[PDB]
């Protein structure tokens, strides 16, 4: 009975296709099939259901691929700052420590990253983009040394976020490239966390921004498009940075992002209708705390003081049932493989899940053993917020650049 | 000649002819590396020699055929895609060609982000929309749910003014599928921006096609999100007959989306001054109750939040 996936009223949330199937009805059908498999396994076996976060198979395929990786990753030979990051930040959750000699060979590893006209390529000699820019800065503030902090040139990453700003608001995500949500975000964390706003950085940006909000109440990559997860904690954390909250329709969002958790499965899926998937553990219920912090600020006298909104409780039946894979590393849904991105935002949604703070008031929420506590995430950066408390600090101290 | 990277046949550039005059470049990773891919044979080699032809700019025929290499290695390599149409536009190549090949990637990599933005830098190039539509229903019809192919529909649609065919699309794919949510996106999408939801014959069209779907299909929730969508901007208390047919669906088409809209419009109700305001918030928290226990409690804590809300604003 302690756990809300186990119960058997639980059965009632299974798919009702009012017998109509369709691709969309016999693609649900079919995860929620494995999902229950997975549910009934302790029933079946014999067992008491103990939900154990596997910290230490986590740790072993972490640590090695902070260091290599085989040929299989190939496809990520353009994304190494993402994988710094997406290892660093994952350690960092489970409250892994990071040598110092590793930390060193990071800093100097995205400094060949770094172009010599502002911001980090995916990889050595690539040209730069504002993805692995975003990747590259939050793993540096992880490891959080002078040593790291120094890696930024700030003045030609200042150069090189003006190059991509459009009149629109919106920024290019490489030179040549295309614009969307993203853009906005990774362009607002790293500006705000290495202070380098000037005053007309962000001129348009969060009207650009609401102009993503569409009929459903989430955010589109672009104007016109469907809402999806990603792009709308993408959406919301920009306009948190700029203080531009208000720019949304918070309450057609807030509902949005809500219908987004699955009553059976617990996890989050990226668009309605769509599948659950682990990671979406981290953009969606990510929004939460973003919303809660939006409407905290107007005001609002109805929100907890001890819960964010969505299920707290059947997210980490989820993610510690489901998205585990037993070698180690997390995943997208039972049957699917590891890998270091999954790793990294299904330990961001478990942490999100797990601890609630708003003004005076904290309260966790920890399922399964009490060693399943991961460290805290800051909502708007998904790194520690000692870290982004450590580099706001560090990047206050000096001014913002001028121009050449 | 042309050898593709995946024939039987394809050799390292370090074994061709007419490559021996260029040394490779190497990548430098540091003396203690970090995140290193250990690369196969065939990529290292492709890449040491896209290194070399990229640090000297040399813009020739061999080095757009080996971009063609360095981009199946790993088609996500933009640096790789944007010397490749520095090429194409250096060397005059015939992009006709370009959109040939580009159609073949991306129906072997739909999800990729490069191989769709490089389309649409072509069809820039040409000024030539002729062969998009049909080229995005094959993709959708492979995978209808396609984020990029129908970013790029969209990005088509409004470049070139192809408005006229879409709503019979949107039709086909609602007959096939009408739990698709990116076509119901894409019937938002068609209509706002032809005819626009301020003509009441249109409003009235979508409500009805709207509600004859949720009796068709009462769980679906994309159907439901539709008619919110189109009636929340004027504000959902601006339409009284839908209270009562919503609520004379219930008894035989009920669901959490029919009381949830019926609390979505209570809401509305209290905020524009109803008759009947003590009855009307009773019955919003009757309903919040009811979902937040028994009929939706995966979003208890949002029900909580709004009959909470409810009250604060009525004291
Ligand atoms: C994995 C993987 N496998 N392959 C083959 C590649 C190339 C990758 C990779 O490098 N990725 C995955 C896609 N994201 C897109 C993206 N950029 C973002 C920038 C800031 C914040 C979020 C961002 N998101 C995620 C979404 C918002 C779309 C959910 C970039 C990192
Ligand atoms: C561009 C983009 C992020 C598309 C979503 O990818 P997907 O269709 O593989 O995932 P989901 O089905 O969760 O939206
Ligand atoms: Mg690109
Ligand atoms: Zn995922």
């Amino acid at each position: 009975e302690p756990l809300y996936s186990l119960r058997p009223e639980h059965a009632r949330e299974r798919l009702q296709d009012d017998s109509v199937e369709t691709v969309t009805s016999i693609e649900q059908a079919k995860v929620e099939e494995k999902i229950q498999e997975v549910f009934s396994s302790y029933k079946f076996n014999h067992l008491v259901p103990r939900l154990v976060l596997q910290r230490e198979k986590h740790f072993h395929y972490l640590k090695r691929g902070l260091r290599q990786l085989t040929d299989a990753y190939e496809c990520l030979d353009a994304s190494r700052p993402w994988l710094c990051y997406w290892i660093l930040h994952s350690l960092e959750l489970l409250d892994e420590p990071i040598p110092q000699i590793v930390a060193t060979d990071v800093c100097q590893f995205l400094e060949l990253c770094q172009s010599p006209d502002g911001g980090f390529g995916g990889g050595p000699g690539q040209y730069p983009h504002l993805a692995p820019t975003y990747a590259a800065v939050n793993a540096l503030c992880i490891i959080g040394t002078e040593e790291a902090y120094n890696v930024i040139n700030r003045e030609k990453l200042l150069q090189y976020l003006y190059s991509l700003k459009q009149p629109d608001g919106s920024f290019l995500m490489h030179v040549g490239g295309e614009v969307d949500v993203r853009s906005a975000y990774c362009a607002a964390s790293v500006a705000s966390l290495t202070n380098i706003i000037t005053p007309d950085l962000f001129e348009g940006t969060a009207e650009w921004i609401a102009r993503c909000q569409n009929w459903e109440g989430g955010i589109g990559g672009v104007p016109g498009m469907e809402a999806h997860g990603g792009y709308t904690f993408c959406g919301l954390a920009a306009l948190v940075i700029l203080k531009k909250e208000r720019s949304l329709n918070l309450k057609s969002l807030l509902q949005w992002v809500t219908s987004r958790q699955m009553r059976f499965e617990g996890g989050f899926q990226g668009r309605c209708n769509k599948l659950v998937d682990g990671c979406y553990s981290f953009w969606q219920a990510g929004l939460l705390p973003l919303l809660h912090r939006a409407l905290h600020a107007q005001g609002d006298p109805a929100l907890s003081m001890s819960h964010w909104m969505f299920h707290q409780q059947a997210l980490q039946e989820y993610i510690l049932m489901c998205c585990q894979c037993p070698a180690g590393g997390l995943l997208d849904k039972p049957g699917k493989s590891r890998d270091f991105y999954h790793t990294c935002y299904c330990l961001s949604g478990l942490s999100i899940a797990q601890h609630f703070g708003s003004g005076a008031m904290l309260h966790d929420v920890v399922m399964g053993v009490p060693e399943n506590v991961l460290q805290p995430t800051h909502p708007v950066y998904n790194i520690g917020p000692d870290k982004v408390i450590q580099a706001t600090t560090h990047f206050l101290q000096k001014p913002v650049p001028g121009f050449e | 000649g042309f050898l593709s990277l995946d024939s039987p046949t394809y050799v390292l550039y370090r074994d061709r002819a007419e490559w021996a005059d260029i040394d490779p470049v190497p990548q430098n990773d540091g003396p203690s590396p970090v995140v290193q891919i250990i690369y196969s044979e065939k990529f290292r080699d492709v890449y040491d020699y896209f290194r070399a032809v990229l640090q000297r700019d040399e813009r020739s025929e061999r080095a757009f055929k080996l971009t063609r290499d360095a981009i199946e290695l790993n088609a996500a390599n933009y640096t790789v895609w944007h010397f490749r149409r520095v090429l194409l536009r250096s060397l005059q190549k015939d992009l006709q060609e370009e959109m040939n090949y580009i159609t073949a990637i991306i129906e072997e990599q739909p999800k990729n982000y490069q191989v769709w933005h490089h389309r649409r830098v072509l069809v820039e190039w040409l000024k030539d929309p002729s062969q998009e539509l049909e080229f995005i229903a094959d993709i959708l019809n492979q995978d209808a749910k396609n984020y990029h192919a129908w970013q790029h529909r969209q990005w088509v649609i409004q470049e070139f003014r192809l408005w006229d065919n879409e709503l019979q699309y949107v039709d086909q794919l609602l007959k096939e599928d009408v739990r698709n949510n990116s076509v119901w996106n894409q019937r938002h999408f068609v209509i706002s921006n032809t005819t626009g939801y301020s003509d009441r014959a249109v409003l009235e069209r979508e409500v009805q096609y709207t509600l004859e779907m949720i009796k068709l299909v009462p769980h679906n929730e994309s159907a439901w999100n539709y008619l919110k969508g189109i009636l929340q901007d004027r504000g959902l208390s601006r339409y009284p007959n839908l209270l009562n047919q919503l609520l004379d669906l219930q008894p035989s088409h009920s669901s959490p989306y029919l009381i949830a809209f019926l609390v979505d419009i209570y809401e509305d109700m209290l905020e524009n001054q109803c008759d009947n305001k003590e009855d009307i918030l009773n019955k919003a928290l009757e309903l919040c109750e009811i979902l937040a226990k028994e009929k939706d409690t995966i979003r208890k804590e949002y029900w909580r939040y709004i009959g909470r809300s409810l009250q604060s604003k009525h004291s």
